[PDB]
């Protein structure tokens, strides 16, 4: 499991 | 039916500048704490919790409600547009299906104890889009956000840091939050995000507090925290987030390889042979000689480093990231006023057969001004000149590609006149070009692409 | 028969160290100059014209005869290996049809009164090989040559400058020069080569000599230049140039963004974020702007500019700038004794159905040094440890990618012993390693690849 | 017009 807040709104 | 947000909105919808919009926005986004306390003591240095004592407080912005429609109504995708994530035996899942994200696979994942994160909130709300497109004018930098709803008795994600600054905003039910402060000197503001960290690897928090319903919480990027569902309450927060790389080294980064070309253009001492034989006393291999040769070479790159300074062009390398957060930009939220004195106002339309309202012109006499004072930037590139603009963005990150227009030189002066002085009236008679021609085109140009307003429509009912 | 170059040859293959037959050559190149004169006061300063008085002084070197017996028997190509040039009316012309160069072709050209360039004399001489080999390890750059061939009462290329220091070896026949210094300070140790340019465009000759064989005319870059043909003998020479691209400037250029991100790592001053506002004073629009925030931006970054002088990682910068002169250099040309010591003078041969002379291998006894020093250079990079080395490089620029060899930590001590002590032996069994393997697999994997030479010959 | 001095050995 991976990802935290996504600031630009993409992956 | 009203609630503070709802007003708010009602009340910058009444400003006639938005460079003013912008400022009032956030004082009311923090209130009571003054803006100016804030970004002077705790910006970039402490995380801050405002306690509202009001659950209506952001009523309007975000809801659950609103995710459910969504699902059904839009086309959302898991990982494009939304995750399912768990954090369950001090480790992180993600657990995505591919493809879209139905209303039946998002409920039955909440259900099964994961929270439900969708990352561009402002590509299906209009108010959030309206909120970080007013934000934004006053950061300087790209307004983000994320809407992060999390089942009850749960936790969503891993204890981490990001590469931002954070403003998170409670919208609904209950949460437990502890921020940390940075661990290590190195993790002071961050330049990228941490890996999803265990416990063990944690100290004391510095804040820990249960969230409600018009609360915020601020952190700067660096700040580790965690958060979880107790007592039975979900929870729904929407997190704005900012400040992704507008360092001072950014700057640097940019300015350092076009002031070293230019120090070399312009300075024979930049254009000087190396020695021929420093390769006996420099390098891994010479790391404690005691050739004094040695000695020099360092020395002399460090004068030869700080005389760098000179030749930086910072206000080129100032409008490239002006140019790049145009690029950025979500497009404008245009009062009721602006629409009406713009081209997106005009009252023409198709009606029995036919176009109404045709042609009602610009002349000398219109007075104008540019649309909103934060869709548009000047930029010179290969000696020619550009008018980089927002207006066309769209509400997705650089789903178009940057737009702009060429503004002769014979137009530049006036159009700088018309960017330095938002929001007074000009007269296009006045604007500082040669001719009648050149006024009336850069006018009609900036007119009809959505730049500029008039003081009274061109073209009534 | 013997010449001047002809005899210093000859001496430097007796001279045991690499960076001596390399400051002897130099001492050669310009005598009766002296190297350290040279270097001190006109390197990069002043056009020198150095008047032999011995035409011979030269001979042995290249020669028309050379290149005649090059076209006809090696595959020399227009474009890639050989231009034909015109310079008439004021205008540079090219005269190149495509494909081989054969003497018929190129002799015609030289008739109608094209110059005729050679852009790699050393791929197909082995005499101008050895010159750019040596010369390269005590420039600290590589050294390139080509070779013009003018016929007579003509002039093959117009005035220009170059972006190289250049040394002017006059070959056979008699040549007009004119030098000019720099025609603006913007001009002084250019950059870049100049456009062609013309008469109108020139001031006065710093310098205008008719060279003759055996002369020397060295000038630096930015420096104009232009020669003729007159009376009706021809000219050949031999332009030696080397120092593209070797500059502070061009050292700091990869320096700066290691230190930036080197500041952006270990200070947070360097991580803080910009003015929420700069973009109210700073850019273009602003330039005449009196808010005092502006000149606090700028004052801020000429601060912080000066601060990365601290994070530079300059011995990381001088160790790739190193690895690229490996990567460029001409391989070594080895004396008849380093050959002899070497893996190269195994007498080891097929004779008669078989192989004859398995050699002996090395031992702990076995007394070894590098075989030149100028042949390797020792790079960390990912963590790792890398031997980068010339042995393998073609006389052709580029021709084989970067060549090098993985030395483990376990070895690096005693490989950094081996480049720091040439040209002095040691024994194989007093190589700072931890055990007996590690000392004999590096000497034997040093020997096998002709880095490495042994006091006696193995056989 | 053309090139001159091609210090690399190539063009
Ligand atoms: O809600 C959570 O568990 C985590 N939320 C965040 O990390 C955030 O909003 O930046
Ligand atoms: O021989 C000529 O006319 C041209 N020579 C040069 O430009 C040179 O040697 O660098
Ligand atoms: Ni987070
Ligand atoms: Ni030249």
């Amino acid at each position: 499991g991976g990802g935290n807040h996504q600031h630009i709104g993409k992956p | 039916w009203d609630s503070p947000l709802r007003r708010v909105l009602a009340e910058l919808n009444r400003i006639p500048s938005s460079r003013r919009r912008a400022a009032r926005l956030f004082e009311w986004l923090i209130a009571p704490m003054p803006p100016d306390h804030f970004y002077r003591r705790l910006w970039e240095r402490e995380a801050v919790l405002v306690r509202r004592q009001d659950h209506t407080y952001y009523q309007g912005l975000f809801s659950t409600a609103d995710l459910d429609s969504m699902l059904r109504n839009e086309e959302v995708q898991f990982g494009q547009h939304l995750d399912a994530a768990r954090y369950i035996n001090g480790r992180r899942e993600t657990l995505n299906p591919p493809g879209r994200a139905l209303p039946a696979a998002a409920w039955s994942l909440y259900q099964a104890g994961c929270s439900l994160r969708l990352l561009c909130p402002q590509a299906f709300s209009t108010t959030v889009w309206q909120f970080l497109a007013v934000l934004q004018e006053q950061f300087g930098s790209m307004a983000g956000s994320n809407v992060y709803l999390t089942p009850p008795n749960s936790q969503g994600f891993a204890p981490h840091y990001d590469d931002i600054e954070a403003f998170v905003l409670q919208l609904e039910g209950r949460k437990l939050w502890r921020v940390y402060r940075p661990r290590v000197p190195t993790e002071e503001l961050a330049l990228t995000s941490s890996p999803n960290f265990s416990q063990d690897d944690l100290g004391e928090p510095v804040l820990q507090t249960v969230l409600e319903p018009g609360d915020l919480l601020y952190f700067p990027r660096g700040f580790i925290h965690q958060a979880e569902c107790q007592d039975g309450v979900h929870s729904l927060h929407l997190t704005l987030s900012t400040y992704q790389r507008n360092t001072w080294g950014d700057f640097l980064e940019a300015i350092l390889p076009l002031a070293v070309q230019a120090a070399m253009e312009e300075n024979v001492e930049f254009r000087r042979g190396l020695p021929r034989d420093f390769m006996d006393y420099m390098g891994a291999q010479h790391s404690d000689s005691k050739d004094p040769r040695r000695t020099a070479f360092m020395e002399k790159v460090r004068v030869l480093v700080a005389r760098l300074g000179h030749f930086a062009p910072v206000d080129a390398v100032a409008d490239q990231r002006a140019k790049d957060f145009i690029h950025d930009s979500l497009p404008p939220v245009l009062t009721d006023r602006e629409r009406a004195l713009s081209v997106y106002g005009l009252p023409i339309r198709w009606e029995a057969g036919e176009p109404v309202n045709v042609g009602a012109q610009l002349t000398t006499e219109t007075e104008v001004h540019m649309l909103q004072d934060g869709i548009a930037r000047l930029v010179g590139e290969g000696g020619h000149l550009f008018l980089y603009y927002t207006v066309e963005n769209s509400r997705v990150y650089h789903l178009e590609e940057p737009k702009c227009l060429e503004i002769y030189p014979q137009q530049a002066d006036a159009m700088e006149l018309l960017l330095g002085s938002y929001p007074e009236f000009v007269r296009v008679g006045d604007l500082p070009c040669d001719s009648v021609e050149d006024q009336l085109s850069l006018a009609t140009t900036l007119y009809d692409k959505g730049l500029l307003l008039t003081k009274m429509p061109l073209a009534l009912n």
